[PDB]
């Protein structure tokens, strides 16, 4: 009972920040520049997850069998797998905005064109939606009970490695090596101007540990689960994803939060 | 100078198709909303279609609904008229029609001369079809509405046509007081409601003709049954 | 000799203004307050107009 | 010796019009007006805002049916609105982006445009091909063109940064009146209502009193400490307000030859880029650098409201000829739309 | 909402469409104000490189758009303000004439701490340098008689000259430049910096050195939004 106290916190305040990102971008007209665009697909991700996965889960917890029924379980793992595959692409297509801004900055600025930026966020959301395929169509293509919502492909191995592969450890190798560049490129910038490298190393710092590390246990965990099929324990798979909602919690305070034309407007519009 | 051309008419056989064209030239054809408006020989004008500008909205009239497709080629600046199972109700002279919408605007402005098409809903009534006339005394049609032409917006969506013989129509009033570019000022149209009258002072030969109100207030458009004068 | 002509010009303009009839101050206040007084009912931004009699609602 | 003599008689000269300026100064319009009751607080709401330019809008003018309006902006665009529904009437892209002016004909035919391409660009909007096309483009300015004001279909003055205003022929093509006499770059300039007369505010701190048929300077007013930036007549025609970078507005009066009131604030330490009159003249109504509009009451000096609805500059003001509305054009790229509520 | 205002209000969403491709264009191309005095020879740069003279080259697939306003005097404060916004400002100057360094001098400093100018960096042009090797090797004119810090002035340590330079010329082309940053780093906090460079009449490679000032420009204004800066 404590312990649901704490995560319908974590649940309204996911919400709350997700939404206040939203609305924030529609009221100001400096908000709307093209590098914005990712930072409202990745909030909007977050809002799903803290509208919908979050709540579910948390009677999950309550009450261990599923009661919600056969078919609101599989809608449930669809929304799950979808809004968290979003947050991971948007930002990763977010992490390719700001790498060509800074490498090439007079080049990008031909191809920074808002219809180019949606048709990237129109191919991340439409690649996330592709995990509702194997959750209903497993049967079909391709060790369950009525108490638990696990998915039908959970103690597949060759499956799992592969999507993991694709979903986190494929973007998080570019992320890292995109963001190195980066941090080549600011230091060079600063050198020629004239530590205060450590603003980029601070910042970076964030925006990478943060996705890592609230993420690489559950994807780690995603594998080990279908290598052994008895090592896994429900109490350790559920701290695993809920290390993934915190991150949809902490993106609000790590993007948008981080941009000073954001922090005006968060001021003025709580201030009212 | 302003031109619209119309080509494709001619006599069909019943059940048969039959394109129209109508090529502009001497204004920004993609600028103007497009009608076609037909009339039947011995009878009054009848509004077939409306493509906007942009393509973005179409209407058509029942009679021809399903039937016809309205279509324009902006780069070229040709309005069309695919017609299929064309029936003996179709017999007609096609009139290719600009119209601009905008604050002030003037629909239905320029009209083209037509081409003749053979096959082998407020109400607006003007019950007097003729009135003779002698030139440079006053006259007053009238024109009705089964439902007021009037919009909360101010506006009064009645227009004034007139056809001289052998000519196409020409617009002398629109919106029930605005006088029409080119027209003398002789011609004045007052109204209200469901009521609507025009009134020529100082007649002349020129004026001699068949003349049309038509509303605008809401799709389908629909024309007066018309008003003769003679001599 | 650009200076000499242009002093001429400078002189000639202001013996014009110094010509003019000047009215009171206290005439002229009392014109701009009768002007506003009179046409204080008409003015919609002074008074605004109900709901009804407004374009912009 | 003979400039130097001259010299000294425009200093005698200087002297006779202060002391005759004195003399006439009897009261002051503050004291006048002291009995009368205050306009109260003047409340008013954006009930429209105009969305579409993309850079900072430099200018607007009303057409004088009070529901369309020319603004024009520094992305090249000239649009018309219906301010009733915000419908885009017409968008004119501009040869020069670099737009200072615009005015509405009176009759509703043309607009003009000009900046700092020294031209001033006549458009008639009543074509039978449909579309807004340039009629006339009136050279002849040195500098870069800051006002214009049509008198008719065929007549417009012009104020440029050249320090001259001019009076043109738009049929002919050529200026048939050259206003000289400001020693600065003339920034604004004001009709009266029977357009016999003009006012023009220049960077030398002085606004000028120019008789249109005559052509000559009519009359000179000083008392500004930096650029005036702003200027209009009083609806009848026998005072005008200017407004500086010296975040003050002086009404000063034809007939007494001198200003009259003042209407500053402490608070106030930015410029005045725009000033207008409600109809009946009561309400001074001047966009500043602070992002706000400031409504002042014209005949007591009292700050009646504010109109805060900008995020950058109020670049520009104008009040409807039958006084319904204000709309308020600024560097934030919009169009604002005020009126109050009973 | 009536018929015809149906189509008016179509109409209108119509010009929106068009006046968004208008916006997206003038985002590509980059605008940069050219300023500089008569005997500046800002006119050649340009005119290598390719009322209001608008002129648009092209380096890399980039579009650059330079202005120059020609005509009127040195009250140009009212006008200044419609440049709020461009990428960066060209401001040349001539090195060789030493009379009027110090009204080059004054006017960089009054668009450097101009109010509206405060976060437009400037690339700055010190032209003609291959008459002003001349005029320093012919040694009839000297420069510590208009400036008498020159006389006190040694080339730092940092300074790395051209092969075949002259070190008299070394130091006094490199005095001139110094001049302009120490005008530079009085003020600013980082919004705006200053990118001299040393140009001829003949020289082919200015419209790369914009390019290159440029990106950093850019740059900059990408890493701040990113908070990477
Ligand atoms: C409530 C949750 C679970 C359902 C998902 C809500 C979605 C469909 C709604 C809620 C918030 C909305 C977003 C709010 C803000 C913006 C920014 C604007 O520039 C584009 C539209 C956009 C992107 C909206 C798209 C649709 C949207 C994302
Ligand atoms: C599904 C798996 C197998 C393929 C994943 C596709 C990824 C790895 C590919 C497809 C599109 C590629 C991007 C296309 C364009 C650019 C811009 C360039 O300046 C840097 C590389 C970068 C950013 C690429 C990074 C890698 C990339 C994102
Ligand atoms: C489960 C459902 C609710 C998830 C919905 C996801 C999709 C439909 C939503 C979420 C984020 C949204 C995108 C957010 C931002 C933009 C940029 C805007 O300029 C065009 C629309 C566009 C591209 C939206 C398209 C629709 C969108 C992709
Ligand atoms: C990491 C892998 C698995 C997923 C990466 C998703 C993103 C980075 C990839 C997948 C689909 C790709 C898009 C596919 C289609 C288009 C439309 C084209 O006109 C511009 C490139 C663009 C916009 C690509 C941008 C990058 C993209 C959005
Ligand atoms: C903002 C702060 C409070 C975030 C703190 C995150 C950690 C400390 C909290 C948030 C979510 C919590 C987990 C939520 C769910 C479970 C599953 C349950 O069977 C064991 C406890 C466990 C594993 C909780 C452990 C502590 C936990 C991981
Ligand atoms: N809770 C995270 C579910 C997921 C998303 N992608 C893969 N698995």
């Amino acid at each position: 009972m404590p312990l649901v106290v704490v995560l319908s916190t974590i649940c309204l305040v996911t919400v709350g920040l997700n939404l206040l990102v939203l609305y924030a971008v529609r009221s100001e007209r400096k908000l709307h520049t093209v590098g914005n665009l990712y930072i409202v697909s990745l909030s909007v991700a977050d809002l799903i997850v803290g509208a919908v996965v979050m709540p579910m889960n948390i009677l999950y917890l309550l009450m261990s069998k599923w009661s919600l029924g056969r078919p609101l379980c599989l809608f449930w793992l669809s929304m799950d797998y979808v809004a968290s595959t979003a947050s991971i692409f948007s930002v990763f297509i977010l992490c390719i905005d700001r790498y060509r801004s800074v490498q090439q900055p007079l080049r990008y600025l031909k191809y920074r064109t808002k219809t180019r930026a949606s048709a990237t966020i129109l191919g991340a959301w439409f690649l996330s939606f592709l995990w509702v395929i194997p959750i209903l169509g497993w049967n079909h293509f391709m060790v369950r009970r009525e108490d638990k919502c696990e998915t039908d492909f959970y103690d597949v191995t060759w499956f799992k490695v592969m999507t993991a592969i694709i979903n986190f450890y494929l973007p998080t190798l570019l992320m890292l090596w995109f963001y190195a560049k980066i941090y080549k490129a600011v230091r060079q910038h600063c050198q020629h101007r004239e530590n205060r490298e450590r603003k980029a190393a601070k910042q970076l710092g964030f925006i990478m540990a943060a996705f890592i590390l609230c993420w690489i246990p559950y994807f780690i965990f995603f594998m080990v689960i279908a290598f052994c099929k008895n090592c896994c324990n429900e109490h350790l798979h559920m701290f695993t994803i809920w290390l993934g909602y915190i991150n949809s919690t902490l993106n609000p305070l790590i993007y948008p939060l981080c941009n000073e034309n954001f922090k005006k407007t968060f001021k003025r519009i709580l201030h009212i | 100078d302003v031109q619209l051309v119309e080509s494709g008419g001619g006599l069909v056989q019943p059940g048969g198709s039959r394109k129209l064209s109508c090529s502009a030239s001497g204004f920004a054809f993609s600028s103007f909303g497009m009608h076609w408006v037909r009339q039947a020989p011995e009878k009054g004008l009848e509004w077939v279609a409306y493509i906007s500008s942009g393509s973005g909205t179409i209407y058509y009239a029942d009679t021809v609904k399903g039937r016809f497709t309205i279509s324009r080629d902006d780069p070229k600046n040709t309005l069309f008229l695919q017609m299929t199972s064309l029936r003996s109700e179709d017999t007609a002279m096609y009139y290719c029609v600009r119209s601009i919408y905008y604050y002030g605007s003037s629909p239905f402005d320029f009209w083209g001369q037509g081409t003749t098409l053979t096959v082998s809903d407020i109400v607006m009534t003007q019950a007097t079809s003729s009135v003779p006339v002698t030139p440079g005394e006053s006259v007053s049609i009238s024109c009705r509405s089964s439902k007021s032409l009037l919009h909360s917006n101010g506006n009064t969506y009645l227009y004034w046509f007139l056809q001289r013989p052998g000519q196409s129509p020409q617009l002398l009033i629109y919106r029930m007081s605005n006088l029409a570019s080119g027209v003398p000022d002789r011609f004045s149209g007052s109204g209200s409601g469901t009521a609507f009258t025009l009134t020529i002072s100082r007649l002349e030969a020129e004026d001699v003709g068949v003349y049309y109100c038509m509303q605008h207030l809401e799709y389908p458009l629909t024309f007066g049954a018309g008003t003769k004068l003679e001599l | 000799t650009a200076s000499i002509a242009q002093a001429r010009k400078l002189v000639e303009q202001l013996k014009m203004e110094a010509n003019i009839d000047r009215i009171k101050v206290s005439k002229a206040a009392a014109d701009l307050m009768a002007y506003c007084e009179a046409h204080a009912k008409e003015d919609p931004l002074l008074t605004p107009v109900p709901a009804s009699e407004n374009p912009f609602r | 010796s003979e400039l130097d003599q001259l010299r000294q008689e425009a200093e005698q000269l200087k002297n006779q019009i202060r002391d005759a300026r004195k003399a006439c100064a009897d009261a002051t319009l503050s004291q006048i007006t002291n009995n009368i009751d205050p306009v109260g607080r003047i409340q008013m709401r954006t009930r429209r805002t105009l969305r579409g330019h993309l850079a900072k809008i430099y200018a607007m003018h009303w057409g004088t049916d009070s529901r369309l309006l020319v603004s024009a902006s520094q992305d090249g665009k000239l649009i018309i609105w219906d301010s009733y529904t915000t419908n885009k009437v017409h968008a004119i892209p501009l040869r020069s982006s670099w737009v200072m002016t615009c005015a509405y004909a009176p009759s509703g035919n043309y607009v003009a445009c000009g900046g700092l391409d020294n031209i001033c660009s006549i458009y008639n909007l009543k074509t039978r091909e449909g579309n807004v096309r340039v009629s006339r483009e009136l050279a002849g300015h040195t500098g870069y063109l800051s006002c214009c004001r049509f008198l008719d279909d065929n007549q417009i003055v012009t104020s440029s940064g050249d320090t001259t205003c001019a009076l043109w022929d738009i049929e002919t093509g050529q200026q048939t009146t050259t206003f000289t006499g400001h020693t600065g770059d003339v920034m604004s300039l004001s009709l009266a209502p029977d357009t016999r007369l003009f006012v023009s505010g220049a960077c030398d701190a002085s606004a000028k009193l120019w008789d249109v048929r005559e052509g000559m300077c009519r009359q000179t007013f000083t008392g500004h400490e930096s650029d005036i930036n702003a200027i209009c007549f009083f609806p009848n025609g026998n005072a005008f307000a200017t407004g500086s970078d010296d975040a003050t507005c002086r009404l000063f009066d034809l007939r007494a030859d001198q200003e009259l009131m003042t209407y500053s604030h402490d608070n106030i330490i930015c410029g005045i880029t725009s000033v207008s009159f409600s109809k009946s003249g009561r309400l001074l109504l001047a966009g500043y650098d602070d992002f706000n509009c400031n409504v002042w009451d014209a005949l007591k000096a009292d700050r009646a409201g504010v109109l805060a609805g900008h995020d950058n500059r109020v670049s520009c003001l104008g009040v409807t000829d039958d006084g319904m509305a204000v709309a308020t054009g600024s560097w934030d790229s919009f169009l604002k739309i005020w009126n109050g509520s009973s | 909402v009536s018929a015809e205002d149906k189509a008016a209000a179509e109409r209108s969403k119509m010009i929106d469409k068009n006046l968004r491709e208008d916006g997206e264009k003038a985002r590509r191309t980059l605008r940069l104000l050219l300023l500089g005095a008569d005997n500046s020879g800002k006119s050649t740069i340009v005119k290598q490189m390719r009322g209001i003279f608008e002129t648009k080259f092209q380096v890399d697939k980039v579009n650059f758009h330079m202005f120059d306003v020609g005509g009127q005097r040195d009250e140009r404060r009212k006008w200044i303000q419609c440049f709020n916004d461009v990428t960066a400002i060209i401001f040349v100057v001539d090195s060789s004439d030493y009379n009027r360094l110090q009204e080059a001098l004054n006017d960089f400093k009054s668009i450097w701490n101009n109010r509206w100018l405060r976060t437009i960096s400037v690339i700055l042009f010190l032209n003609k340098q291959d008459l002003l090797a001349e005029k320093v090797l012919a040694g009839k004119s000297k420069i510590e008689d208009y400036f008498p810090e020159f006389a006190r002035y040694t080339t730092p340590e940092d300074a790395t000259p051209e092969p075949g330079e002259d070190p008299r010329v070394t130091r006094a082309k490199y005095f001139i430049r110094k001049e302009f940053v120490d005008i530079s780093t009085a003020s600013g906090d980082g919004r705006h910096i200053c990118y001299p460079h040393f140009t001829c009449a003949v020289d082919t490679e200015n419209a790369r050195r914009i390019f290159n000032d440029c990106k950093d420009i850019i740059l900059q204004m990408n890493l701040r939004e990113y908070n990477l800066v």
